[PDB]
DNA sequence: CGCCCGCTTCGGGGCAACCCTGCCAGTCTAATACAAATCCGGCAATGGAGTCAAGACCAGGTTCG
């Protein structure tokens, strides 16, 4: 009831991310403090990804 | 209010608080090519792995 | 799969090394190997994380 | 979003349409030319037997009578082992 | 130089990689930018040979390009500059 | 003489974390009259698009006297 995974499902309706939970497809949440973390590497192209 | 008594969602309430645009899915968004499972003790892999 | 390196979060991310990437290898069963000494700076028990 | 881009049936169509171009291009230059006339694959619009026709300066039944030898030709095994999971 | 036979990602090792560049993000757009030139060499090889040049050091079975590049860096074979 | 400036008090707005997990909320005069608009059901002008039968015929492999 845990193990999940994504490649490509389903999108959201009025702006287009990724859906959310295992009981759709979805994929996980990229927030706001990963992307304080990825800020403080000096990696920047994966942000851009 | 509409229906149940609930406040309806103005256009201001779009932007506000954590709910709004900016720190619901402008600045984390949920991103593809993802996964999630629990995590064991994996005592015999080298460091980087 | 070989050479190729895949990021693995665990949340919340506190500070800068709650995010660190590893070369995968292909494991039985459903749980996400881990070694035991990035345990600190993911600040990781195995009580279900 | 189910109006949405399933983006695996699209590069598969993208790679339908090369397949189906190598397909064509294996037979003669009339046989192609017409077919693709036909069923309208350079244009949106197919034209019919009597614009092959003038097209091609033949009558329609020439064309009619290249078109059905042409579809008995695409029916083969070698020409359909490779489209049959295209479907 | 006493460290052990390395495996698998750090097969070249990061401290004789960081001898090359100044820093190590140079290092990192040095190694994607040879990588996206050999993947264009493979990728336009079946056609006319173009000016993108192939993997000086001779590659693995089913090597990545990045591997090939970070290996070309550690074999001293290229040469840049910054901006 | 009532008029007006320093203090005090009162109130309004903002924020208060981060991972999964989630799946649909209510009610009371009621009719006629008519007219315009839209649709839909059914032949009737086709007429073009395709189908078929036959044949005229150009000329290169294929088999006899
Ligand atoms: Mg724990």
């Amino acid at each position: 009831d845990k193990i999940h995974a994504r490649s490509t499902g389903p999108y959201s309706m009025i702006t287009q991310q990724p859906l959310g939970g295992k009981a759709q497809f979805g994929g996980q949440r990229f927030g706001e403090m990963e992307c304080w973390a990825m800020q403080a590497y000096g990696a920047a192209y994966t942000l851009q990804e | 209010t509409g229906p149940g008594n609930r406040p309806l969602k103005s256009l201001s309430d779009l932007l506000k608080g954590k709910q709004g645009r900016f720190r619901q899915n402008l600045l984390g968004k949920r991103v593809d090519y993802s996964g999630r499972s629990v995590i064991v003790v994996g005592p015999q892999l080298k460091l980087h792995q | 799969i070989a050479e190729h390196p895949v990021l693995l979060n665990r949340a919340p991310t506190l500070h800068r090394l709650g995010i660190q990437a590893f070369e995968p290898m292909l494991v039985e069963g459903k749980a996400i190997q881990l070694h035991p000494l990035v345990c600190e700076a993911f600040n990781a028990d195995f009580d279900g994380d | 979003d189910s109006e949405a881009v399933v983006a695996v049936d699209a590069v598969s169509f993208t790679l339908l349409q090369d397949q189906l171009q190598s397909v064509l291009d294996t037979l003669s230059e009339r046989e192609a030319g017409v077919v693709r006339l036909r069923f309208g694959l350079t244009d949106g619009q197919p034209r019919t037997l009597d614009e092959i026709g003038q097209v091609y300066g033949v009558t329609r039944e020439r064309i009619r009578q290249i078109e059905s030898k042409t579809m008995s030709k695409l029916r083969h095994p070698s020409r359909s082992q490779v489209l049959r999971d295209y479907l | 130089g006493g460290y052990d036979t390395p495996l698998g990602i750090t097969n070249p090792p990061i401290d004789e990689l960081l001898d090359r560049v100044s820093s190590k993000y140079a290092l990192v757009i040095y190694a994607a930018k040879r990588a996206r030139q050999i993947n264009d060499y493979y990728n336009q090889l079946g056609e006319g040979i173009l000016e993108y040049v192939g993997p000086l050091v001779e590659p693995g079975l089913q090597e990545k390009p990045l591997s090939i590049a970070l290996r070309e860096i550690h074999a001293d074979l290229l040469e840049h500059t910054e901006g």
